[PDB]
C-alpha cells in the first residue's frame, strides 16, 4: 500500500518521455544552427569513403 | 669530379594492406604505394 510512490514514478516516467523527445529536437535545431590532414586528401583522390577510425590508425601507423 | 660523376649515376606494404582489410575497403597498389611513400615522407 504505497500510492505516493505510484505518483512519484508516474511523474518521473512521463516527464522523462516528454523531455527525451524534446532533447532530440533541441539537438537537431542547435546542430542545424551551428552548421550555418594529409591522409584526408590522398584518400579523397581515390574517391574512397573513409571513416574517422581508419584515419586514426593510419596516422598512428606513421607515427608508431 | 670522377667520384662525383659516379655517384650521380615490402613490409610496410603488408601493414597498410591489413588495415584496409579490417575496414573491408577497396585497395589498389597505387594507393598503397602512395601511403607507403607518405609514411617515408
Amino acid at each position: 500500500t504505497r500510492e505516493e510512490e505510484w505518483l512519484d514514478k508516474r511523474t518521473k516516467s512521463q516527464e522523462k518521455v516528454y523531455f527525451d523527445q524534446e532533447d532530440r529536437k533541441a539537438m537537431k535545431r542547435l546542430l542545424e544552427k551551428l552548421n550555418t590532414l594529409e591522409v584526408e586528401n590522398i584518400l579523397k583522390r581515390y574517391h574512397i569513403n573513409y571513416t574517422q577510425a581508419l584515419i586514426d590508425e593510419l596516422v598512428d601507423w606513421k607515427t608508431g | 669530379k670522377r667520384l662525383l660523376e659516379k655517384l650521380n649515376t615490402a613490409p610496410q606494404n603488408l601493414e597498410v594492406e591489413n588495415i584496409l582489410k579490417r575496414y573491408h575497403i577497396n585497395y589498389t597498389q597505387a594507393l598503397i604505394d602512395e601511403l607507403v611513400d607518405w609514411k617515408t615522407g
